[PDB]
């Protein structure tokens, strides 16, 4: 976006105070949809020396006799030309500027306008700026942020020391990184993406994107009417153990509810009549083990049965010991079909075998199994996009790294989704995603569209259930999937 | 009312 | 309809342009119906040289004067007589025609009047009919084919190299089996049947129908006050193995759904367990087996079973080896019941058996096991309805042959079922269908009346589901037959 | 239409079958349309030895099958060609016919089509024709009449002796006249017209319409929005006397409330205070009178008030003796603006000075008006729409013969009005249309279109009243008059 | 509107 | 129902 | 839509 900004003024030729008009304009429009009209509240405008607070000098100038007051706080020492020639337009037009506080001057006010910081924060916060922030988090008035809420590095979503907490970030082209990865995008509040004169060519050539509901309407599968179970893809699921007799059925489920035309599970004898005995849509092949998990014993076994389907998913409620470990990896060297590899399939994962894959995979790990498949710490891979995408690169594959906010590369597009609420936050969720990555993959999706249709839908049958997050399980998100689906379209 | 009168 | 049409003229006396009239005038009345007012579009109709382009040019001729602009493009070489006849009459009214198009003609147009080939296509479709087809399907405005979407061939519903894609079908008399087979079917769109004049007796006399609510209505049995479960029939299910425990869960309660008195399922141990605690419901006996599978060691105890019983379903589930086919077929030839044959048990089938049952059966394929019980390919069997008639026939059997359009048929009547989706399209539906039928029969209706009502009501049941139909599953159409045996009523 | 009948089989072409079809089948749909499904009724139809009874088979054969019961009786001599071939396909349908009738069939019969005379009856209706009428008549079933009630005399509406009395009439390419004119009009019922196929230029040439919404609608003046009070014209009502106080108030509001810009009157003194008193908007000019009534000494101050005005009306409550007349005559010939002539300013009209005003004039006359003007009974003149063509042409005027349906003619063409009510069968009811047909003049329409709007809206005003129409009175009239206008539009 | 008027 | 069927 | 993106 900085380069996109540069290409817009210095090739393109428009004008950088055109740009700073725009965005200032847009954040007063935007102020206005959120608290209907501006003309009885008394406004706030904290600018930095920077282009932010360039934007916060357009937006105070703009609301000049047009509000009950308004006041900037310049905290800058410094001003660059366009916060210069926008801080000389305020006082032409005759705005009040101040550079000191008092703790007190948020009484006097109703809404804060956040232009301290914008794309152009380096390094942690301190002095009179945290101070200020630190007094506007504790004021409870409405906080409108500039671009990025300040103190959030737009790149990560990392809080610099200190940041301010907005109930509206208006944000200028695209949606920056900070806004989509937490903290930032708890700070952030309602984000809104304003327009301010880019060619819409270099809006949309941004290489990593939020996966939106058109995104994945376009994505979905074609329903065909003369078609019939084969037309939807098999499924098989190689799964379960003597501990985690559950995790198939949420798996195979997870398959069939996205519209797969045919799931089996392999899953150790007697826990594979478990399946069944809760839905009996399932084909649920029962795998003689020795002490209750998979072995080489069944390799040729589940071989076999991979034959006949268009991808397997293995991992979830496997195990991890040495047994499971030997099985998992001369399986997936053998295996020439797509595979979905999730859970302890992950944890037992030599990666040696993925590159020597010449069929495709996806990996479905959250941060703990991310951390531990190469070796970091937690801390250093969650959130870790980067990371991400050289995984994949390195290991032709597609990643899907499952948080709050979860990550989907295939090493040159990284998506981002947004869609799902806390009652994901509980044992289960994550085998019902592996299902329907493996179910839409059956039906022809490539890996990388798979998961980008699989997370968004997961999450929003989330949101769709009906009474507190909290008390959601995996067996209502099931129910509510083909929910999900039909609201998108 | 800030962009428009009627 | 040839011959009806023939009858109609030579030997009730219906003048040949009063059938024409009709034909043309329901065309208008149908697009009224489906465009509301006429009078702002603009319409180009599409005219060959057959009596197809005679229906046509009778539309043309009714819309002069009423509609903002009409032009023919005549496509023929020569003109039969009431084509002609007709054309001379679009003529004298101040009717444009011309015989050559741009690509570009479709322009000034909102409306395209398909009357270029009905019943009287013959061969592929090429050169400038292929072109203006292709056009036509590329130029998204509003289409209404007379009679039938040109490129279908109307008895079969294939598609003779190209074909129009309508968004509405006027047909005379009765539907055509082209609009109800694919691919016909799908591009005949929405289906209006006209009435033109024929006697009803000939109308009536078509052995070939399609399955209506009306026909299902007064097949559903009754329900006297004074009864209890002996008055609604039992059932016996033959079905499952270790590998498919689920399939004799969905069979059972398919019979239970359609009101059947008492379901019993015979299963080989520990499976049968399964079915009891889905639903307590079904009486599910346990077969001692050797290997999980039916053998001839279980035929003494299920011929015993079956003589409590008025029906017997047997094949969902039981898979597919030498010892299974050996029980099936001396349990076919040694059981004096109504048979439904599904499945595996379709897959073993000695069809001799057969011939030499003295009871009645129905036998439930869909393509790829109709191609294997006759050797031939899937592509030489699905829609196929005189090889099933055949079948039925040579057999002494109902045969249904599933598909997104169904062929119920005991080699003299052949129903075609339109009802159901593509969440049908997935594990499970069949064996739902397989306990309907013998349910039905158990009740007191005929193998091919039993067969009718249930194709239609499963179907239906699957339009009922609430959410995306790729989501329904078995065990949600289960709990919906009721509410659609309700709607039925 | 008879010659549109010849023209459209001889010269454009369609079999006279053809039209016969789809006469009959338009009222097949008519019936639907009006009884819903037709598929429980018992359908009696009576059919004549002409066209009109050709028309009666094709609505029986198109039921046969469809209905629960058609006969047929056949109660003519010889049939037309078109009845044979049309009783021919009937019988060859399995039609039942009969040419006797017992007083008791209407017993088994709920529907009687009428199909024994349409245009073609000539003379008094006798014999059986008259008993099974009377009989049908007295029957209380539903009665459909095929193109006119048999017995109404379709160029004039009078009863021939006897006439049905249907509930619903379907007539073919435009209304009859006879379908307008009373007592044919109520003997009608509800009116359908059907399209049977006529070239629509052979339909839109008959000279002789109904006024339509849709007519008025596109003669109403534009209100362009800068405007003021001369835009919209200037009307002079001298009216009134000591005797008739009332009428010149009703005509003058009648000219305010269609949206006359001025309206002036000239009354006697002091009744013209009358009008200022209930409507305070008017101007009412005293006249100085001998005995309160205007005479030739009033000439002058008449013929200067007109000199500023684009309209005159004269008549309303004048009173009819000598010096009236002397006045009346004496202006008309010296005025030289359109005259609206109405109540006794007609009963005191020298004829001869009509035709040599160069200054265009609309009459007003009821029946009783008109007779006394020609001097012949009110009989002889009631609906005599060829007599009023003819003083139209020959007086060189617009004539609006009030009734229930109101003629207005200007020679060349003749519209019928057919809105309206009994509430407007009292006193004053005459006075308003006067004053709306001077104010539409004095807006810029024609005489001849000032008429046909004010007709039309005075009628539909009087249908708007709110309670039973018995209690409307003109003072109500007046205050409907602007929610007709905006019904229009 | 294309069959009946009223 | 008298035109068409459905 | 024009200005803004939610
Ligand atoms: N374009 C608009 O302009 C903005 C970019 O403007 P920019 O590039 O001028 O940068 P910026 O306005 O985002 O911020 C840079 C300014 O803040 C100061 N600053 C950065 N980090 C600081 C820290 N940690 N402590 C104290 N001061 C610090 C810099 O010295 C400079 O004055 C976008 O966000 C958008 O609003
Ligand atoms: O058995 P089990 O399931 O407890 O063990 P596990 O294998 O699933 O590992 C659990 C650990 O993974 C990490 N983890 C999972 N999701 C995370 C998230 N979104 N953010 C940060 N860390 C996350 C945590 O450190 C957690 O304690
Ligand atoms: N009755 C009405 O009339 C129709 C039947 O009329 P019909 O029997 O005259 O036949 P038709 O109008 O359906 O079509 C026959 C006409 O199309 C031509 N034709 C057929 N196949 C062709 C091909 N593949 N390529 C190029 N031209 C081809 C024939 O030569 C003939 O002119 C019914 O569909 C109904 O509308
Ligand atoms: O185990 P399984 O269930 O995969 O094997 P199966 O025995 O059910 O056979 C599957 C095959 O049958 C055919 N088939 C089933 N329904 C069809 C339809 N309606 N149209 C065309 N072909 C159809 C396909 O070729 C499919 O691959
Ligand atoms: N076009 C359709 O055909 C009709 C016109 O047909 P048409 O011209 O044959 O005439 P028609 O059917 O209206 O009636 C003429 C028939 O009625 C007989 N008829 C006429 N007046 C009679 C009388 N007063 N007493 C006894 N019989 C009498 C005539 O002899 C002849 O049989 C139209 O109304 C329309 O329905
Ligand atoms: O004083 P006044 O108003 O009683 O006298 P008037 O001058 O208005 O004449 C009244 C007479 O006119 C005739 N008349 C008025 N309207 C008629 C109608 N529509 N149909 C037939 N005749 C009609 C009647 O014969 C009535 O008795
Ligand atoms: N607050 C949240 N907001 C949105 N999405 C969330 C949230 N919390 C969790 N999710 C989503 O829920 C899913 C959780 O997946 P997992 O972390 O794999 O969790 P879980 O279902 O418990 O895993 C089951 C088992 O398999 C192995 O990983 C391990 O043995 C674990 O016990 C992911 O899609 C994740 O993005
Ligand atoms: N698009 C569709 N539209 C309408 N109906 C459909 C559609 N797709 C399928 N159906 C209907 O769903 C039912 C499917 O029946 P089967 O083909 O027997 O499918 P299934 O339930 O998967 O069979 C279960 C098992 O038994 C054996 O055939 C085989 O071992 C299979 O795995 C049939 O009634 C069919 O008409
Ligand atoms: N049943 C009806 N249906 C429809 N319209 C009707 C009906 N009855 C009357 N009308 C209409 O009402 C109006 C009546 O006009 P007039 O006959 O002139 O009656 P009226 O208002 O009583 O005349 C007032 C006075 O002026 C002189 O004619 C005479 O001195 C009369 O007393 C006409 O437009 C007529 O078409
Ligand atoms: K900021
Ligand atoms: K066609
Ligand atoms: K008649
Ligand atoms: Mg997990
Ligand atoms: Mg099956
Ligand atoms: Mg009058």
């Amino acid at each position: 976006m900085k380069e996109i900004d540069e290409l817009t003024i210095k090739e393109y030729g428009v004008d950088s105070r055109i740009l700073m008009e725009r965005a200032g304009i847009s954040v007063v429009l935007a102020m206005e949809e959120e608290l209907g009209n501006l003309s009885d509240y008394r406004f706030l405008v904290l600018c930095g020396g920077g282009n932010n607070g360039g934007d916060g000098f357009v937006v105070a100038r703009n609301l000049l006799g047009v509000v009950k007051d308004v006041l900037v706080v310049f905290l800058g020492k410094k001003k660059t030309p366009d916060c210069e020639y926008n801080y000389g337009l305020y006082k032409k037009f005759g705005g009040k500027v101040v550079e000191q506080f008092e703790p007190s001057i948020l009484n006097e006010f109703d809404v804060v306008v956040d232009a301290i910081f914008g794309t152009g924060l380096r390094g942690e916060i301190t002095g009179e700026y945290a101070e200020i922030i630190n007094l506007v988090n504790k004021s409870g008035k409405v906080v409108v942020s500039v671009d990025v809420p300040s103190g959030i590095d737009s790149n990560t979503g990392k809080v610099l020391r200190t940041a301010v907490k907005a109930d509206l970030t208006v944000t200028f082209g695209v949606p920056k990184i900070g806004h989509i990865l937490f903290p930032g995008r708890d700070l952030t509040g309602k984000l809104k993406v304003a327009n301010i004169g880019h060619p819409v060519h270099l809006i949309n050539s941004i290489n990593r994107y939020v996966i939106t509901r058109e995104m994945v309407r376009s994505l979905l599968p074609e329903r065909p009417r003369d078609s019939h179970k084969g037309t939807y893809g098999k499924v098989l699921i190689i799964a379960g153990s003597r501990l985690y007799s559950g995790a198939p059925v949420l798996s195979g489920m997870g398959s069939l509810k996205v519209g797969t035309g045919l799931v089996k599970l392999a899953v150790p004898f007697p826990q594979n009549l478990i399946a069944t005995s809760r839905f009996p849509e399932l084909i649920s092949v029962p795998i003689d083990t020795e002490k209750g998990f998979f072995s080489l014993q069944n390799l040729q076994e589940c071989l076999e049965l991979s034959k006949d389907v268009d991808v397997v998913a293995i991992g979830p409620g496997l195990g991890n010991n040495e047994h499971v470990r030997e099985f998992v990896n001369e399986f997936l060297k053998t295996l020439e079909k797509p595979a979905v590899i999730d859970a302890d399939a992950i944890n037992v994962l030599d990666t040696s075998v993925l590159k020597e894959r010449k069929s495709p995979a996806v990996l479905t790990p959250h941060p703990g199994e991310m951390a531990r498949l190469v070796k970091k710490t937690v801390g250093d891979v969650k959130y870790n996009y980067e990371l991400a995408e050289e995984f994949a690169k390195e290991n032709d594959c597609v990643l899907v790294l499952k948080s709050a906010t979860t990550i989907v590369t295939d090493g040159e597009k990284t998506l981002f989704n947004i869609t799902g609420n806390t009652g994901l936050s509980k044992g289960g969720s994550g085998d019902v995603l592996t299902g329907m990555i493996a179910g839409f993959i059956a039906q022809g999706l490539s890996p990388l569209e798979a998961s980008t249709v699989s997370v968004y839908l997961h999450g929003f049958a989330a949101e769709l259930f009906e009474q507190d997050e909290r008390g959601l399980t995996a067996s209502e998100l099931l129910r509510l999937i083909p929910e999900a689906i039909r609201r998108l379209k | 009312a800030w962009l428009f009168e009627a």
